[PDB]
C-alpha cells in the first residue's frame, strides 16, 4: 500500500461492521492471529476458530 | 488465426464471460513482484447487463 | 512499481529468459555469419559456498 497504489490487495479482515440500534458486534477473520476471532456486543472475543 | 467466436445458450448470453490470464515466458518474473498479484495477469472478457 | 522516486534515471536491466536485444556490431565477414556469445555474470551480495 504504502509503495505500488493497488492490485490485488489483501486485507487482515480485523472487521466486519454490524451496528444496531445499540452497539455493534462482528466475525472478523483476523489475518494477524491466523484464526477466526468473533466478538459481539458484550465486547469480548467469545470464540477463536483455528486456521 | 487471428479470430474467435463465443458461443452460449439462448438465455446465458447475458453473463456470458471469458478469462484470459497472460502466462509468462520467463521463470523469473515471479522473483519477489510476486506479491504484486500480477506474475502472471489477468483479464476478462464480459457482457454487461443492460435493461 | 513505486519503489523507486527519483534516483532512477541510469538503470540498465533485464530479467532472466525475457529477451535482450543485443547489438552485435559486426562487418567483418561474408555469407552466412555465425556468432557465438559468451556471458559473464556474477553475483552482488557475499557468497558462502556448500560443498
Amino acid at each position: 500500500a504504502k509503495t505500488n497504489p493497488s492490485a490485488i490487495l489483501s486485507l487482515s479482515t480485523v472487521n466486519i461492521t454490524v451496528v444496531g440500534l445499540g452497539g455493534k458486534a462482528s466475525v472478523y477473520y483476523n489475518s494477524t492471529s491466523g484464526q477466526t476471532v468473533i466478538t459481539n456486543i458484550y465486547g469480548q472475543t467469545v470464540a477463536t476458530l483455528s486456521g | 488465426q487471428n479470430t474467435l467466436i463465443y458461443v452460449v445458450p439462448n438465455g446465458s448470453f447475458v453473463g456470458s464471460n471469458i478469462k484470459l490470464t497472460y502466462t509468462t515466458t520467463d521463470y523469473a518474473v515471479l522473483h519477489y513482484f510476486y506479491s504484486t498479484g500480477q506474475y502472471k495477469v489477468f483479464k476478462t472478457v464480459s457482457v454487461p447487463n443492460v435493461t | 512499481l513505486g519503489s523507486l522516486s527519483s534516483e532512477a534515471y541510469y538503470h540498465p536491466v533485464i530479467w532472466g529468459r525475457a529477451l535482450i536485444n543485443t547489438t552485435l556490431i559486426d562487418t567483418y565477414a561474408s555469407g552466412s555469419v555465425p556468432f557465438t556469445f559468451q556471458l559473464n555474470y556474477s553475483v552482488p551480495g557475499p557468497l558462502t559456498i556448500n560443498m
